[PDB]
């Protein structure tokens, strides 16, 4: 499940910002 | 609305054009906590001693900053926050700056990160969604009349107030711009076509995040992930986009035109801008002056157990604040 893909990836946690 | 407007972008250009300096102190406060961390700054809740109120403290290094390339960035941010004016706005109360230090003191909305929220319950109904996403139209056609382009909507930077309500934060990114723009800036998921193409691009970048916060709202996910930027890009400028089982065909309709690559067929950068969001039926059950008057009824009221609590905030290492006996980028930053 695209849910549990997600889950499974590193990209649940506070994603910052591209200054450059 | 254009009566709203009007009077609002004159009380904003006033402000804008006599932008207020050095109306308090350090000493003036009283440190408590760490809410939130950047790459060049952190938060704090803090106390003012004087009123004894709470107040959310942002605390930038120059240096940090400098090293970044972060100067302008950071003089709009100040600049435009001592003048606009919304209800789901955070409010700019004070700013100063020490030897080491930009500092800019504000409201203190105790009821977290949506991320958090949305994190923790997985995701939310159409009807919580469409609540927030409400909010975020307003406010993007509120900035957008005044010529400012937000650029770095999501959950992360966005709060949940008592009643209930979303209030924006972080405008790092902000600018007020009449015309194309270049930067390069925001976060990868959120970030529109136009932007990963480097071709120059106006406010429809604000609509297209505003499709992406809207799905991740109401699907629990980004429509574009992956564990690499690179990825993401590919996949956002893909024109391809996948949607969950449960999502209304109004909802998947009015994502389509949001997500729209084709700028010149992206829904809220059209003729009749916004209105073809505000009238789109996904929205027809919304009564946008019940929102900005914040009598609707908020699908979610976070809990405090008192003032100054933090319960609905992470715990972040503490670090001292430290300032140098020395001024460290007085020219870079003399209009702050
Ligand atoms: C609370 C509160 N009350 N009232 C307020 C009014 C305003 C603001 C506020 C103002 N400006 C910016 C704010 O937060 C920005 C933060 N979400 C940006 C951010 C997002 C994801 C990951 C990040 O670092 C990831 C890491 C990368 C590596 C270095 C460390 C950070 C950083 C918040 C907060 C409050």
């Amino acid at each position: 499940t695209t849910y549990a893909d997600f889950i499974a990836s590193g990209r649940t946690g506070r994603r910052n910002a591209i200054h450059d | 609305v254009k009566e709203f407007l009007a009077k609002a972008k004159e009380d904003f250009l006033k402000k804008w054009e006599n932008p207020a300096q050095n109306t308090a102190h350090l000493d003036q406060f009283e440190r408590i906590k760490t809410l939130g961390t950047g790459s060049f700054g952190r938060v704090m809740l803090v106390k003012h001693m004087e009123t004894g109120n709470h107040y959310a403290m942002k605390i930038l290094d120059k240096q940090k900053v400098v090293k970044l390339k972060q100067i302008e960035h950071t003089l709009n941010e100040k600049r435009i926050l001592q003048a606009v004016n919304f209800p789901f706005l955070v409010k700019l109360e004070f700013s100063f700056k020490d030897n080491s230090n930009l500092y800019m003191v504000m409201e203190y909305v105790p009821g977290g990160e949506m991320f958090s929220h949305l994190r923790r319950i997985g995701r939310f109904s159409e009807p919580h969604a469409r609540f927030y996403a409400a909010q975020i139209v307003l406010t993007f056609e509120y900035l957008h009349s005044l010529d400012l382009i937000y650029r770095d909507l999501k959950p992360e930077n966005l709060l949940i107030d008592q009643q209930g309500y979303i209030q924006v934060t972080d405008f790092g990114f902000a600018k007020r711009v009449k015309g194309r723009t270049w930067t390069l800036c925001g976060t990868p998921e959120y970030l529109a076509p136009e932007i990963i193409l480097s071709k120059g691009y106006n406010k429809a970048v604000d609509w297209w995040a505003l499709g992406v916060l809207i799905y991740e709202m109401a699907a629990g996910y980004p429509p574009f992930f992956a564990d690499q930027p690179i990825q993401i890009y590919e996949k956002i400028v893909s024109g391809k986009v996948r949607f969950p089982s449960h999502f209304s065909s109004d909802l998947k309709d009015l994502l389509r035109n949001l997500l729209q690559v084709d700028l010149t067929k992206r829904f809220g950068n059209l003729k009749d801008g916004v209105n073809d969001i505000k009238n789109h039926k996904w929205f027809a059950t919304t009564d946008w002056i019940a929102i900005y008057q914040r009598k609707v009824e908020a699908p979610f009221i976070p809990k405090f157990k008192g003032p100054g609590d933090t319960s609905n905030f992470d715990d972040y290492e503490e670090e001292e604040i430290r300032v140098s006996i020395n001024e460290k980028c007085g020219k870079e930053f003399s209009e702050f």
